[PDB]
């Protein structure tokens, strides 16, 4: 009941390990993750790119990982509205 | 000031960093009627009208709807002519107005170029929402077809000339 055709890629579990800050645990030595910042775009590289599973994983992408503007806008009323505006773009 | 801007910063500068275009800009700057407002009804009831707007005038005659105003858009447009040389376009907005026209003024909120807390950090304070066209320079060769369009009568356009640069009409 799963059955992603980029999962048999283990190249894909080690973008997973890399999109993610492993966390050295202290009530039990075995690992669990202090920052998941696990993008969407680490599937749009191995999924087909025809079909609205791809439209799906890039809507995510825009929406559930974030866009920002690169260099600084002198208000911050400014700087925060061309965040929103690359990600509307 | 510098380092991302819209039209609108661009425009201030170019006025800042020389000063005979910017006293030019002020030679040329430098030198009342009750209308009750509505149109559309005379105008199906005789023949076609078929949509409202003044942009029916423009498929075909401007005799289409009331003629009274037919009076107005040469009249009250005169009175525009000594206004943009007494200044501003901001009053010839408020006479457009009068002129019994609703969305042919605006065109003269057109002229705006885009003032905005999005693209402008000097603009962003004296206005927080977006003002103007960002699409102005697709606006001053728009109206510049106009300034040549020979439906519209010279009473019409003069100040669609001067609007995009006046070519003497």
């Amino acid at each position: 009941e799963l059955q992603r055709k980029f999962l048999f890629d283990d190249v894909y579990l080690d973008k997973e390990i890399e999109k993610v800050t492993i966390e050295a645990r202290k009530s039990n030595p075995y690992p669990q993750i202090s920052e998941s910042s696990l993008l969407f775009k680490d599937a749009l590289d191995y999924m087909e790119k025809t079909s609205s599973d791809y439209n799906l994983w890039k809507l995510s992408s825009i929406l559930f990982d974030p866009v920002s503007y690169p260099y600084k806008t002198d208000n911050d009323q400014v700087k925060m509205a061309l965040l929103k505006k690359e990600r509307h773009c | 000031l510098h380092p991302y801007n819209s039209r609108g910063l661009f425009e201030k500068k170019l006025m800042q960093d020389n000063k005979q275009l910017y006293q030019i800009w002020i030679v040329m700057v430098w030198l009342p009627k009750n209308v009750p407002t509505s149109k559309w009804l005379n105008s199906i009831t005789s023949g076609g009208l078929k949509s409202c707007d003044l942009d029916f005038p423009l498929r075909e005659n401007t005799n289409v709807l009331d003629v009274k105003d037919k009076e107005e858009d040469h009249i009250f447009f005169k009175y525009i002519y000594e206004l943009i040389l007494a200044g501003a376009i901001d009053e010839a907005l408020e006479e457009a107005k009068l002129s019994d026209n609703i969305s042919i003024c605006m065109i003269l909120c057109g002229i705006q170029e885009y003032l905005n807390p999005v693209i402008d950090t000097q603009i962003a304070n004296e206005f927080n929402t977006q003002q103007g066209i960002k699409k102005h320079s697709l606006w001053r060769r728009t109206v510049y077809s106009l300034s040549q369009q020979a439906g519209l009568d010279p009473y019409e356009r003069a100040i669609y000339s001067y609007l995009s640069g006046a070519i003497p009409n």
